[PDB]
């Protein structure tokens, strides 16, 4: 017996001016079968944050059925709703309330700060937060991560000025990097949802990718 | 006056046979301000009255919130209001968390009654003073229960429970004909005249001292205070006679 | 026909013919055997000040106050019985620290007053308490709606004020303040105004050692007024 | 309990009287004879016939879910006088208490244990200060291997003892003189006769006429140790008998 | 009740013999306490002491409101024919209270004597006020009409007392009472005691004319719909030219009630 | 005998326990219920006093189900009447959950008088006060029909009736032939009891309501279509000359 | 008395209502009588059962421990079964370890403590019951009587029951030690005979020996033959 | 799994082994008449009803309330009649018998530990 | 109205507290001022029953290095009270270490006596503290506790019976000047003392305190050379 296996998984969030995104692929793969290929990773919080949860698909739904009610309770007791900057501590200290048994999660929360302006936190499977502003991560990590290192934080390029991000810019780009790292991985793949957030609500979006 | 040997506690019966204690605190709910709990084909109102400490200081809150699809009011007793209502929010909160769907009210309202049952049997405890009028629609068309000090709930169409309302029970049964097919704004006017007559004379409703809260269809169950409860307090005619 | 001798008020869980619990109506009765406070709430911040009535010269003024911090925003004034307020004052600061470490954010004052009362609430039946909390609390503070000021009474409810007294002779510090508040008029008047409605009450007169006039402003911390502050105030 | 021992020589269990008497067990005593009624156990030398009284209060009421005469183990009976309620639960705890006898030592149990337990765990409720030492007549039947048939009764009280003849209800005191009066008289016995002594006694008590379908018998034998319950058919016969 | 586990509990009395049966150092205790708890007048002339009100004068009509409705009824209606001034209040330390009790006089005719006192006497201090108030042997010929208010949980009737209509009017006329009666007298079952009660006693044991009435309301703090229940009242020769400015006084009643007395905090 | 009752743990000088007789006069003043046994089958019918018009069909009922095969028709106060529904409900589910089949009525009645007898015995809660029926049915032991009272009762009557107007109930239903009828005329003869046996001049408003288990429904309980119930109205009402 | 009633508080003088009173309610029981000899011991008493009805076997008083003690109760009957049990167990906890069998005081000490135990605690009476018990150990016989409150004497002919004064007053005159247990059994069923309210019968008397061989009961003929003799 | 949310009165006992059980017979021995308790219980209310625990449990509970205070040696001369122990003396009263405690505490400490109020 | 600690009266005045107050009012006096760096905790002794031996009888109790102890009042109720005030002071040292202040320690007794207050099954601790050591900071410090729930850091206060008297006695002498030395303290508690008392130096005890030179109680031979010295009076 072993309480742990691996579903895969793939988590881009952008931080950017007035504007936050979370991406991900849907494909629940353990083993080497294909359980099914809608399975989305992208799940909405409040008006104006948004979660998502890589990893083990047996606690990325009890994190998910948790966080909400602990929110209902919050928003019940305070008359308010939480702002993302308290989801970060009240997460890590779920996380953390089991450091004798981890829970197999790899957690990115994107949002809206007080005023407009991107916001993007990351984790780790024990629960520890640290503020970020293109952190990606998952299960085929380590990929995704160098080209945006390369392109939104401008690193090892001289002579060349600083921009700040357009919208148009983000979803162009966010695209081309999951189009790019599609095809080496063999966990990714099938469909991407884009869940791009601002201040007038929460749109969706889905593109194929390397149909199979 | 053969009863100061019968009543100082619960678990005694008289040799009539009634106990007394709940006689009591069924007398004691009336202590507060009135509720209407009028109910319509696709929507629930619930208006209630606030009073007032003081000219200095502010009012009371009357109607709480529960969940996305159930409100309740309150009458009598504050301090065990919120002792009850925690119970609420806990089994609601459970029951959307195990299963996945909204918890009924039919369910709710007889655990609740299940709860307040204990109480009157054991001693060294007593029974609650509450007076709740518990509102909300989930799945067959709102609905409107009555609860009671003892643990004797009613299913209702429309009731006042609470302070001095024998006249508008009156009122609220003399017009109990129209309120099957009517409007958002209909039923609040008619809630909101019947809850009038509570009023003593020469006393009108003011901005500051009506909680309309209102749960239908499609919209959950929002509370209304200050100036946002103007609208529906516009037409109202002009006076009782 | 006969009259007879019939009592309920002993027994704390005894319903009368008419209802009101006695016993808590008799907890309520006991609070005016303590001192006087008041409290302005305003919209550049609140005020509070509160008598102290020293026993004695020897005393050292400092030991006894009914002022008391709960956080860096937050203040009260107890009255009444002393332990049960201390007792009450330790579990607030207790929770509102754990609510920081735990949500990582400031508290805001119905949060805590709602806290406070519901732990006030458990009157009856573990060290589980016995008898209602004979004490009285003016919470004051400035949160993100602005500057508040919260009243809780032994029974159960903390409803907002912006001038109670919770005193002995409440009636005289309640008249006075229902004819002069003007919910308009500026910081500066507050502590001018109390001050006056203070001096009512006091058999003794209005010297620096037995005043402990301390404000919340929006911008700043808590900040208990000294001697030698308030003695430029308490001239005129 | 939040409601205290009221105050009083005679109005609680666990105060003595200033003469040193149980008032509240002496009460309890007197009890049984509220519910009204009288049963007659006799052994002979080779059965343990027992006798008792049945009353249909109306004719709605079924005449085969009233009866007064349980069965606690395969070979053990019970007359239970009093009170319904409470013998309605010593019932069930002389059963549980058997089962566990026989769980724990492996043979069916002699009378004697059975009486004795059930004499403690009454008399441990007249202790407490929260108790009320329920109101019945525990009488036993059955037979044994190593002394024959036996005849056990038990108290509220919590004293048991061994009788050869034992008359409880209403009418005690001259069932129980008649008893002893004919009991001097011949000692030896047989299943016909302790049936109509039984019977006799009975009549001669009441000093009314029975009618065929108004007394049920429970018999152990020698032969048929298994505690059976003579129907209507025997009884009546028996009845008619008597007497011609 | 029962403080612990096994205690001995004895039965509550309701006659009252409960009570048990010196030296010195306890002899003085129950003096301070007595004193302390002794009844004095202080009409507020100059620290005054008085001896008794009616022996410095005679009057005709004694009116007595007692109970926080019946002054706010009599504040309220009947103050503006004429003009009023204080002759004197007392002081009481009861338990339960300390809120006044001082008397009116008319610049006009001063027959009347309308006095207001919504202090709460204790069940021993009414004699004593009886015996400051009137005296010993007053004159034969003074009315006296008292206004008081119950709770409703008090009327005894088959049908329930929830189910019983609005607050309503009872009276209690004694022998010496020519005039009718403007509503039912109360029912055998229900009596009425202490100072109401003790006033009665003492005009029925002085064959002096009184007259009582009472109001079963539901409500006791102060509002408007019980103090306007008082209305039928104005119509006898008990007080009947006291009334000149009804809907005057309509509107400062409404005035007053509208100061938002301090209510209980208990409910919500 | 005054002064000794105040506690179920304590006797009295001519041996009876008050508490328990006090608690058994307790529950005349209510409705009355009324229960027969045709030879397949039983049915019941409960005077339910209407209160005002604002409350509807479908209110506080005294027809519960407690298996798929069994029902009560208590009378009396009905919090302790759910209370005794709830602790049936959880006796016939456990049985259920691990013997098989479903529980025969006589050790559920059994249990459930041995439950109710238990808290007479104790110096910490109250007796309860309410009658109790438990007729059901079966597939090849046939009809039974039982009766709890309050305290220790459990006998089992052929036909009975329990409330405040019992006597002339009892005495009414003593002169029919209930041995050898059906399902189709018995509803009829409880339509006459009911309406023959109803003060007036106390009571106002009544709302009958039916239920039978027996072969025509298989072992099931329910209530009764509504056309069976209107036509036996119909019929009572028309008896009364 | 209000200070009565309840036996956790004192009255006003010194002393224990309760307690005092089941000393009155257990001398208000059953006579019975214990001769201590220079070769043994005897217990003698007499039973409630005097109608045939009853029967000879099945409840019986004089229950014995062990081997070496043996007790006899003069107090409420369905009151010291319990007691009895008790000691029973205490004798053989204490019989597992030491692997030697219980002398007799040790044992009268600890009863006497779980006797009084219901005593000092509050809300449950004191048992009515005292009882008398016999030992032999060491080549010494031993006797002693336990009293509802505990406090264990070394009794050596004591005749308490009802009405044990006159019993006491006629025992101190006839013992003078240095007897052998023929002349003490005869001494018993004189005493026994004193106050009795009729003739004794073969079925009347339960005495019971604990020479040095155990405690036998002697048989009904055996004591008919003493009793004839 | 509790934060901290007097080290001398209550010390020297890692967290580490509690959470790890002893010699196989250690959850049959520490806890024994509470399982045998339960089980019985059970047993009960499942062939019996749900009057039987209730009843026996708050019997226990009504006379377990009578006892000396804890820092004295319990007779406990009831309640095990009721139980059923009377006679079956066995590894529970010959090894370690608690009256001869090789280690006492306080006695407030103790009593107050009881009632429950720390 | 005063049968149980729970319950209140019609006015409020829970008397339970007011009854064990005066029940404090009984016992022996005791008094206490500190001065620049000095305290003293002079008591006095009712009776001398010289077959009695001084040495177990005494109220000068120890608390640690830096507190000391004086009550009034029941004795085994303030053995009690010292005894768990000792083990709270070490388990404070153990956990944090640093000596443990006077406020902390007081509050903890204080505390202790309000728990017992709180159900109508347990008395309170009818018993009045002086507790006066010197701090970590070298500030001199005193606290009178109170049996209901209530401190205060007082200066030259005095409790027990006849108390009134001393307290205005030395409310009348009190100034900066009587505090400056050592043996001044001395000599103004012994005239305080000497009030009440019929006969000084035969049933007068004293202990001295200095900075960190522990507790000291002083022998009879100086406290009558002390009571010779202030017998200079003129």
């Amino acid at each position: 017996f072993s309480p742990y296996v691996f579903n895969g998984g793939t988590i881009l969030a952008i931080a950017g001016e007035d504007f936050a995104i979370v991406a991900s692929d849907t494909r629940l793969s353990e083993g080497f079968s294909i359980h099914t290929r809608d399975s989305p990773k992208c799940y909405k919080l409040t008006d104006k944050t948004v979660i998502g949860c890589s990893g083990f698909h047996g606690d990325c739904l009890t994190l998910t059925k948790i966080i909400e009610a602990r929110l209902k309770m919050y928003k019940h007791s305070n008359n308010k709703a939480m702002t993302t900057g308290a989801i970060a501590a009240m997460l890590s200290t779920i996380l953390y309330s089991r450091r004798f048994f981890p829970y197999y999660v790899y957690n990115i929360i994107g949002g809206l700060d007080e005023e407009g302006k991107g916001a993007v936190y990351s984790f780790d499977p024990v629960g520890s937060y640290q503020r970020d502003s293109f952190k990606a991560g998952g299960s085929a990590s380590a990929m995704l991560q160098p080209l945006l290192d390369n392109q939104v934080g401008f690193k090892n390029m001289q002579n060349v000025e600083h921009v700040p991000l357009s919208l148009d810019r983000a979803m162009r780009l966010v695209k081309d990097v999951f189009i790019s790292a599609a095809e080496r991985d063999v966990y990714t793949g099938d469909a991407l949802r884009i869940c791009i957030v601002t201040k007038e609500g929460i749109r969706e979006e889905t593109v194929s990718l390397r149909k199979d | 006056m053969f009863r100061n040997q019968y009543d100082n506690d619960v678990t005694v019966w008289s040799p009539q046979g009634r106990i007394h204690q709940i006689e009591y605190a069924m007398e004691a709910v009336k202590q507060g301000s009135a509720t209407v709990g009028l109910k319509s084909k696709t929507h629930a109102v619930l208006v209630a009255l606030k009073r007032a400490q003081s000219e200095l200081a502010a009012h009371q809150k009357k109607i709480l919130h529960v969940d996305n699809h159930i409100g309740i009011s309150i009458a009598g007793l504050t301090a065990d209001a919120r002792l009850l209502c925690n119970f609420m929010r806990q089994e609601c909160l459970d029951s959307r968390f195990v299963f996945d769907r909204p918890l009924p009210v039919s369910r709710l309202v007889s655990l609740i009654g299940s709860k307040t049952q204990i109480p009157t049997q054991r001693y060294g405890r007593r029974p609650y003073g509450v007076g709740l009028l518990i509102a909300g629609y989930d799945d067959m068309g709102p609905h409107i229960f009555q609860t009671c000090p003892s643990a004797n709930y009613f299913d209702c169409r429309a009731m006042s429970i609470g302070a001095r309302s024998q006249s508008a029970r009156t009122y609220l049964e003399r017009h109990m004909s129209e309120f099957m097919e009517c409007n958002l704004n209909e039923l609040v006017k008619h809630g909101l005249r019947a809850l009038r007559e509570t009023l003593p004379a020469e006393q009108d409703l003011t901005t500051k001292n009506v909680s309309i809260g209102i749960v239908g269809k499609d919209l959950e169950f929002t509370i209304y205070d200050d100036d946002d409860v103007s609208p529906f307090l516009e037409g109202l005619e002009e006076r009782p006679q | 026909m006969f009259l007879t001798r019939s009592e309920y008020d002993r027994g704390v869980n005894t319903f009368s013919p008419e209802g009101r619990l006695f016993q808590v109506e008799y907890a309520i009765e006991a609070i005016k055997l303590g001192s006087t406070a008041i409290g302005i709430q305003t919209s550049e911040g609140v005020c509070l000040a509160v008598e102290k009535r020293i026993t004695s010269p020897l005393m050292e003024p400092s030991s006894i106050e009914k002022i008391v911090e709960i956080d860096a925003h937050i203040g009260c004034a107890m009255s009444g019985l002393i332990a049960d307020a201390k007792t009450l004052i330790d579990k607030a600061r207790v929770e509102t620290q754990n609510h920081w470490f735990t949500y990582n954010e400031t508290m805001t004052v119905e949060s805590v007053t709602q806290a406070v009362s519901n732990l006030a609430l458990q009157f009856g039946e573990p060290g589980a308490m016995s008898r209602p909390f004979g004490v009285a609390l003016l919470f004051g503070g400035v949160d993100e709606k602005g500057p508040q000021l919260f009243h809780m009474d032994p029974s159960g409810t903390f409803v907002q004020c912006d001038a109670r007294a919770i005193g002995s002779a409440s009636e005289g510090a309640q008249s006075s303040l229902q004819e002069v508040y003007h919910k308009s008029m500026t910081l500066k008047e507050a502590i001018k105004s109390s001050l006056i409605i203070l001096k009512q009450v006091m058999e003794e007169k209005l010297n620096a050692t037995n005043i402990e006039l301390a404000t919340v402003q929006p911008g700043q911390n808590f900040h208990m007024f000294t001697k030698e502050e308030l003695e430029e105030v308490i001239k005129d | 309990m939040s409601r205290g021992s009221s105050a009083g020589f005679d109005r609680h269990i666990t105060i003595f009287s200033p003469e040193g008497r149980l008032y509240q067990v002496e009460y309890a005593f007197k009890a049984i004879n509220q519910g009204g009624l009288t049963s007659v156990a006799v052994r002979g030398k080779d059965c343990a016939v027992i006798v008792t009284q049945k009353k249909v209060p109306d004719k709605l009421l079924d005449s085969s879910t009233v009866t007064h005469l349980f069965k606690i183990t395969e070979n053990i009976g019970c007359v239970m006088t009093g009170m319904t309620a409470d013998s309605r639960s010593q019932v069930q705890r002389a059963r549980y208490e058997a089962a566990n006898w026989k769980y724990k030592y492996g043979y069916e149990i002699p009378v004697d244990m059975l009486c004795k337990r059930i004499a403690d765990i009454s008399q441990v409720y007249t202790q407490n200060a929260e108790m009320r030492p329920l109101g019945c007549c525990m009488i036993l039947i059955g037979i044994d291997e190593e002394q024959g048939p036996q005849v056990y009764k038990c108290d509220p009280a919590g004293y048991y003892c061994g009788f050869k003849a034992t008359a409880a209800g209403v009418k005690q005191t001259e069932s129980t003189s008649f008893l002893e009066k004919k009991v001097k008289k011949k000692f030896d016995w047989t299943f016909e006769q302790t049936v109509e002594t039984a019977i006799t006694c009975l009549s001669t008590v009441l000093s009314i006429d029975f009618k065929p379908s108004e007394i049920e018998v429970g018999v152990v034998t020698v032969e048929n140790p298994k505690f059976r319950i003579l129907t209507e058919a025997e009884i009546d016969a028996h009845l008619v008998a008597l007497a011609e | 009740a029962a403080t612990f586990f096994g205690e001995v509990v004895k039965a509550p009395c309701r006659a009252g013999t409960e009570d048990e049966e010196e030296t010195p150092e306890d002899r003085e205790v129950r003096l301070q306490l007595a004193r302390k708890r002794e009844v004095r007048l202080l009409r507020r002339q100059t620290k005054t002491s008085l001896v008794s009100l009616l022996e410095k004068y005679p009057c005709s009509k004694f009116i007595i409101a007692i109970g926080n409705n019946a002054v706010a009824f009599l504040s309220s209606f009947v103050m503006n024919s004429g003009v009023w001034e204080e002759v004197g209040c007392a002081k009481l330390w009861n338990e339960w209270c300390r809120a006044f009790c001082v008397f009116y006089h008319l610049k006009s005719n001063p027959s009347v004597f309308l006095c207001q006192c919504s202090c709460y006497v204790a069940e021993d201090q009414q004699y004593q006020w009886l015996e400051k108030v009137f005296g010993s042997c007053p004159r034969k010929n003074m009315q006296i009409t008292i206004l008081t208010c119950r709770h409703v949980t008090d009327y005894k009737t088959s049908e329930s007392t929830g189910s019983l209509p609005s607050p309503f009017l009872r009276a209690l006329k004694t022998q010496n009472f020519k005039d009718s009666a403007c509503c039912p007298l109360l029912e055998q079952p229900n009596i009425v005691h202490d100072l109401p009660a003790a006033v009665l006693s003492y005009c029925q044991v002085w064959k002096i004319p009184a007259i009582l009435y009472l109001c079963y309301t539901d409500v006791m703090k102060l509002d408007l719909i019980t103090v306007e229940a008082f209305k039928p009242i104005l119509s006898t020769r008990s007080l009947k030219g006291l009334v000149k400015n009804i809907p005057q006084s309509t509107e400062i009643l409404k005035k007053l009630m509208t100061t938002n007395e301090i209510q209980s905090n208990i409910y919500t | 005998g005054t002064g000794y009752d105040l506690s179920a743990s304590t006797f009295s000088p001519d041996g009876r326990v008050f508490q328990v007789e006090y608690a058994m006069k307790a529950v005349e003043n209510s409705s009355t219920a009324i229960g027969i046994r045709c030879k397949d089958g039983v049915v019941f019918g409960v005077e339910k006093l209407v209160l005002s018009k604002l409350y509807e069909e479908g209110s506080n009922k005294r027809l519960f189900n407690v298996d798929r095969h069994v029902g009560m028709a208590v009378a009396g106060l009905l919090a302790d009447a759910r209370s005794l529904a709830d602790i049936a409900r959880e006796e016939a589910s456990n049985f259920r959950s691990n013997f098989g089949y479903n529980i025969p009525l006589k050790h559920l009645a059994d249990r459930v008088a041995m439950y109710v007898h238990a808290y007479t015995l104790y110096s910490a809660v109250r007796p309860f006060g309410c009658s109790f029926m438990l007729g059901s049915y079966s597939v090849n032991d046939g009809a039974q029909l039982y009766m709890i009272d309050p305290s220790g009762v459990s006998y089992g009557y052929w036909g009975c009736a329990i409330g405040k107007a019992r006597q002339a109930a009892k005495t009414e239903i003593e002169k029919l032939q209930m041995k050898e009828m059906t399902c189709r005329d018995i509803v009829k003869e409880v339509a006459k009891i009911i309406y023959i046996v109803h003060d007036e001049v106390k009571d106002k408003a009544f709302e009958l309501e039916l239920s039978w288990v027996g072969e025509l429904t298989n072992g099931r309980h329910e209530i009764v279509p509504k056309d069976i119930r209107e036509e036996a109205e119909k019929y009572a009402k028309e008896s009364l000359k | 008395r209000g200070y009565s009633f309840s036996l956790t508080t004192f009255s006003p003088s010194g002393k224990l209502v309760q307690i005092e009173y089941a000393l009155a309610a257990v001398a208000g029981g059953a006579p019975s009588v214990g001769i201590k000899a220079a070769n043994g011991v005897v217990l003698a008493t007499e039973k409630k059962q005097k109608s045939i009805l009853y029967d000879e076997r099945s409840v019986h008083k004089v229950e014995p421990i062990t081997k070496h003690i043996g007790l006899v109760y003069s107090g409420m009957g369905p009151d010291y079964r319990v007691l009895v049990h008790r000691a029973r167990k205490l004798a053989q906890q204490y019989y597992l370890v030491y692997q030697e069998p219980i002398p007799t005081a040790q044992l009268v000490q600890r009863v006497a403590s779980v006797m009084q135990e219901y005593t000092q605690s509050g809300g449950v009476r004191p048992f009515g019951v005292s009882l008398l018990i016999c030992g032999w150990n060491e080549g010494r016989p031993y006797l002693f009587q336990s009293d509802p409150s505990g406090a264990y004497f070394a009794w050596k002919a004591t005749a308490m029951g009802k009405n044990y004064v006159n019993g006491k007053t006629f025992l101190e005159k006839r013992y003078n030690e240095d007897l052998e247990l023929e002349d003490a059994i005869h001494t018993a069923i004189l005493t026994l005979k004193e106050s009795f309210e009729g003739q004794m019968t073969e079925d009347n008397i339960e005495v019971g020996i604990c020479n040095e061989a155990g405690f036998r009961r002697l048989t009904p003929t055996e004591v008919k033959d003493y009793l004839a003799a | 799994s509790p934060v901290t949310e007097d080290l001398l009165r209550k010390g020297f006992s890692c967290v580490k082994n509690e959470l790890l059980p002893s010699h196989p017979l250690e959850l049959s021995e520490k806890n024994f008449q509470l399982n045998q308790d339960k089980m019985n219980f059970s047993t009960l209310r499942n062939i019996q009803g749900l009057f039987a625990p209730l009843k026996l449990q708050m019997e226990f509970k009504a006379v377990q309330q009578v006892q000396r205070l804890p820092f004295l040696s319990s007779s406990n001369l009831s309640l095990d009649v009721l139980r059923g122990n009377d006679e079956t003396i066995g590894f529970e009263d010959i090894l370690n018998d608690p009256s001869q405690s090789e280690v006492m505490g306080e006695p407030h400490l103790m009593v107050e530990y009881k009632l429950g109020l720390l | 109205y005063d049968r149980a600690i729970t319950v209140f009266s019609p006015d409020g005045h829970l008397f339970q507290v007011e009854y064990a107050q005066e029940a404090v009012k009984k016992g022996s006096t005791a008094v206490g001022v500190r001065g620049r760096d000095i305290v003293v905790l002079g008591v006095e002794k009712k009776s001398v029953a010289k077959l009695q031996d001084e040495r177990t009888v005494r109220k000068i109790c120890a608390l640690d290095d830096n507190v000391c102890m004086a009550f009034a009042g029941l004795t085994a109720d303030a053995r009690i009270v010292i005894n768990r005030a000792r083990v709270e002071c070490q388990s404070h040292r153990l956990t944090v270490e640093d000596p443990v202040t006077v406020e902390y320690i007081t509050r903890y007794i204080a505390s202790l006596k309000q728990r017992y207050t709180q159900s109508n099954g347990r008395r309170p601790f009818g018993i009045s503290a002086l507790i006066v050591g010197f701090d970590f900071d070298g500030t001199p410090r005193l606290y009178q506790t109170d049996p209901s729930g209530t401190y205060h850091a007082w200066k030259a206060n005095a409790i027990g019976r006849g108390a009134k008297s001393v307290r205005e006695f030395l409310e009348k002498n009190y100034t900066d000047e009587a505090i400056e030395t050592d043996d001044l303290t001395i000599k103004l508690v012994i005239k305080a003392l000497l009030e009440v008392v019929q006969s000084g130096g035969k049933n007068i005890e004293l202990a001295v305190m200095r900075r960190d030179q522990s507790l000291k109680i002083l022998n009879p031979e100086e406290i009558e050379k002390y009571v010779a010295e202030i017998e200079k009076e003129k």
